[PDB]
RNA sequence: AGGAAUUCCCAGUAAGUGCGGGUCAUAAGCUUGCGUUGAUUAAGUCCCUGCCCUUUACACACCGCCCGUCGC
């Protein structure tokens, strides 16, 4: 859920170095869990479009 | 339900709270490549292995 | 050569069938010793106790139970006599008898309590393999000293028999019974 | 009562029987043991787990004589005073082989090579071959009275017999024939041999 | 095996009146009690007493298989020997605890051994160890019969409050268990565990 | 179908000290006691409390199944309402039983109702029509299972003693029978007696 | 073999044992040295009982205002 609302904030364009810590922060120490879920496929497609260009 | 195995790979700090255990953060030994936070009693460094006999209660939760 | 304890058992044969408790149990080639008397400084700091051989715990947590403090030679020739009769008796390797009776014994999970001054709770928890064999030790020690008490049977044959069925698994043991029992209050209160 | 040959209590009991026991024997592994008593039954327990593993009753008398084969720990002989000797061997329920003895049982010894087992009843004394179930290959009597104990020497080949009349007999198994006498003060209730022949005990009536 | 009975709440108390030492009752010292607003209504030594009669006459301690435990309100323990016989009637009884609770222990006068003595706590260091810990109350919903809880072959403590009002709450028991659709008093309560006993037990 | 205990023998009388009127106790009265030589010993009361207060609370009376009766040794038959509530207190006990005897009866404090009554001697009149008497000592040599006398729909007498010493014998019991094998008091007999009774006639 | 309450204790530490001295104070059924044997658990939090402080050296990096009352 929180990868889902995160999308949200950074595409608003508000308050983005935080929620970029904070989802950087995540994604690294739950590395080998969140690549066997295949139902968050679609949510890292949407986060990887949406973090580059918007930084 | 099967007994599992767990390493230790981050010692968080001690509850206060809950007696005087320890917050730990354990990894199973099978290639899931999961991570949990559970409670320890006794002394506990990096690199220990636990024995779990449920491995789905989860230390901080609602 | 080959370093045997008190000179007759062996300890190539000796093996561990718990993942967990291989660090925690010190019995291999490197901590193989004649007797269980070395005069280390095993407390000097924390966790250097995994480190002193599991005889020469099970020596020392036999001096502290029911005894006057600081004789160990008398708790040495007890170890030996329970050992001998633990063989004559078994039949197989006392090393090994007394590692998966140390196994055996360990608790899995403990109860925190959180306590006040009219009722108490309790949460289950983990427990750490180190703590996991100093009850199984105390357990042990405990139970030999129980059993041993104002009957006519010398502690040597008590402890023997300790060993004997807490290996075996059997629950006619003490420490049996206080980690089922121990494991059964963490069950309820999970 | 299991006892250590150097300490002062019992390390095991076993309270399985209800009247006064009097044969009790180990196996071919060192850690079970083989009893027989008054109550017309035959227990078999094991040392370190403190239990009894096996029972049997199919006597009809005070069983007083057993031996048990060094081969095999399942093998071994009962006899009683029912003048019945019952085999209760292998992994079974019932006896497998059962023999008939004139007069009551005193003792029983098995050959260890060949399966041979000798009984002694009263005078008689008889020899059965296991090959052939049941066969009496020779009975003999040398004694005037009842035959009490039977001993086997160091080599196979010799053969001691004792009995109630200051009387032991010495025979060679090759030919069944007496080849040796012993004469004594008082009647010979127990016969023992120590390695190859070095001590010769005899224990009698009296102290 | 053998089942353990451990009076929870006992009002055994000693109070001084003129010149002379009685154990405190509602009654005879309810101007005292009035005094230093103590509420009364809570010195009843008589459910203690209703409730060993039953115990110490039971067959079951006839045979020899009650060990009966008592812990006052004070956290005083008590441990009360099978070969002890209780006062039947209510005045030498209190006699009984005010010489039991200053001299620390009552040896008998026809036996060299001791009768009733007072122990260290808590009362949970005393059982068999591996024994079942079951506690006996009214709040529980579910009607559970006593011979299903019957253990085999092994030892079993059950706990009963001695108080008329109040909940049995300690620490070393896991289930809590009613045995009956209606409010009954500890010395019933004392009767109905152990008669279940006897029977399962083939004491008859 | 309902129970129906009777209490004989029992130790109930009023007797004269200075001006005030107070029930024959052994202890109490030690001093007028040993006057006249009539034996000590004999006055026992207390039997009749506790046996009232199992019986009383037993949940076959409150059920309404059960029916209590005092025979005591100076001839009064007393009635009991199953809405009684019997004192816990021993002496507030022996204060009711005080204005029974002179008064011949007492009135509820919140109704006209009659908790206690004297009526008129045998008792036997007042049983109901089709009911058998048996009788309970430990004397007899075979002891009889009291699952086994219960009658299904059918109104049933017994008698206990409440007496000190001695054994039951009156006109009207047909049959004699024993519960066990041991000495047992009248309270844990009524204790039994009310037990067993219960399971079979459907309360739990 | 000593209840309820309460006191003390983290490494040559707790506990046991022997052997000396009486030293310008104190010390006699006491006081102090010396040696021998020598352990179990713990190396961390402010949850209770409290104690000591604070809330105005500009590398990189991090962070971005404690509040209220009465007097003059
Ligand atoms: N039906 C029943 N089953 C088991 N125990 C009972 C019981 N009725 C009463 N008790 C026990 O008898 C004691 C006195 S009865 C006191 C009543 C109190 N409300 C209560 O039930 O706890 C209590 O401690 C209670 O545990
Ligand atoms: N085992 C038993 N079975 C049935 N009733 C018994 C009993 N033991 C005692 N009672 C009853 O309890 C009362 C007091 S016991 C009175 C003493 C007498 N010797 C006796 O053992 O019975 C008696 O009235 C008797 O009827
Ligand atoms: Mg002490
Ligand atoms: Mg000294």
């Amino acid at each position: 859920d929180i990868l889902k609302l995160f999308n949200e904030f950074i595409q608003l364009g508000s308050d983005v170095e935080l929620i970029c810590r904070c989802l950087f922060f995540l994604l690294r120490i739950h590395f080998g869990q969140i690549t066997s879920n295949q139902m968050l496929v679609p949510v890292i497609e949407k986060l990887r479009e949406t973090t580059i260009s918007k930084v | 339900q099967p007994i599992k195995l767990a390493r230790v790979t981050k010692v968080l700090g001690r509850t206060g709270s809950q007696g005087q255990c320890t917050q730990v953060r354990v990894e199973f030994m099978d290639d899931t490549s999961r991570s949990i936070i559970r409670n320890v009693k006794g002394p506990v460094r990096e690199g220990d292995v636990l024995t779990l006999l449920e491995s789905e209660r989860e230390a901080r939760r609602l | 050569p080959d370093i045997k304890l008190f000179g007759k058992w062996s300890t190539d044969d000796v093996q561990i069938n718990d993942i967990s408790l291989q660090d925690y149990i010190a019995v291999k080639e490197k901590y193989a010793k004649y007797l269980p008397h070395s005069a280390g400084r095993y407390a000097a700091k924390r966790f250097r106790k995994a480190q002193c051989p599991i005889v020469e715990r099970l020596t020392n947590s036999m001096m502290m139970h029911g005894r006057n403090n600081g004789k160990k030679l008398m708790t040495v020739r007890i170890v030996k006599h329970a050992f001998e009769i633990i063989h004559l008796l078994t039949g197989e390797n006392p090393l090994q008898v007394l590692v998966n009776a140390i196994i055996n014994s360990g608790p899995r999970e403990d109860s925190t309590r959180i306590g006040r001054a009219g009722t108490v709770r309790r949460q289950a928890v983990d427990v750490s393999p180190l703590r996991r064999v100093n009850q199984a030790i105390w357990l042990l020690c405990t139970g030999a000293r129980e059993a041993a008490f104002r009957n006519i049977k010398t502690i040597a044959e008590c402890l023997a028999d300790e060993l004997i069925n807490a290996a075996k698994g059997s629950s006619n043991s003490y420490a049996i019974k206080k980690k089922d029992e121990l494991e059964r209050v963490a069950k309820s209160n999970r | 009562q299991l006892f250590d040959i150097s300490g002062r209590a019992p390390l095991r009991q076993f309270e399985g029987h209800t009247k006064a026991v009097h044969t009790v024997d180990f196996t071919a592994d060192k850690y079970h043991v083989v009893s027989g008593a008054d109550d017309y039954t035959v227990k078999l327990w094991d040392i370190p787990n403190s239990k009894e593993i096996l029972t049997f009753k199919e006597h009809s008398d005070y069983v007083r004589c057993g031996c048990a084969s060094k081969l095999n720990p399942d093998l071994f002989i009962t006899g009683s005073y029912d003048h019945t000797v019952k085999m209760f061997d292998a992994r079974t329920s019932e006896s497998v082989l059962s023999v008939e003895h004139g007069q009551p049982v005193e003792s029983v010894l098995l050959f260890p090579s060949g399966g041979l087992l000798v009984s002694a009843g009263g005078r008689y004394v008889k020899v059965w071959d296991m090959l052939k179930g049941g066969q009496l290959l020779v009975s003999l009597k040398n004694h005037h009275k009842t035959v009490t104990c039977l001993c086997l020497s160091s080599s196979g080949q010799r053969l001691l017999s004792g009995s109630l009349d200051r009387k032991v007999k010495v025979y060679s198994t090759t030919s069944y024939k007496v080849v040796h006498s012993f004469d004594y003060a008082a009647s010979i209730l127990s016969l023992a041999l120590a390695h190859e022949d070095e001590t010769i005990v005899v224990g009698m009536t009296n102290g | 095996r053998r089942l353990i009975v451990v009076l929870e709440g006992a009002s055994l108390e000693t109070v001084k009146v003129g010149k002379t030492y009685e154990l405190l009752n509602c009654d005879k010292h309810k101007s005292i009690l009035l005094k230093n607003g103590r509420d009364p209504g809570e010195a009843r030594p008589d459910i203690t007493h209703q409730s060993l009669l039953m115990l110490m006459d039971s067959p079951l301690n006839r045979a020899g298989l009650l060990q009966v435990y008592i812990h006052t309100q004070k956290n005083v323990l008590i441990e009360v020997n099978p070969q002890t016989r209780i006062p039947r009637t209510f005045d030498r009884f209190c006699g009984l605890m005010v010489q039991l609770l200053h001299k620390l222990s009552v040896r008998a006068a026809d036996g060299p051994q001791k009768l009733l003595k007072v122990i260290k706590n808590p009362v949970s260091d005393h059982f068999p160890v591996g024994c079942m810990k079951v506690g006996t109350s009214f709040s529980i919903p579910v009607v559970s019969d006593v011979r299903e809880l019957v253990p085999s072959s092994d030892p079993i403590v059950f706990v009963v409050g001695a108080f008329a009002h109040g909940k049995v709450s300690v620490e070393y028991t896991e289930k809590m268990v009613s045995i009956s659709n209606y409010p009954l008093s500890a010395a019933l309560t004392c009767a109905k565990l152990t008669t279940a006993f006897e029977e399962v037990w083939g004491v008859i």
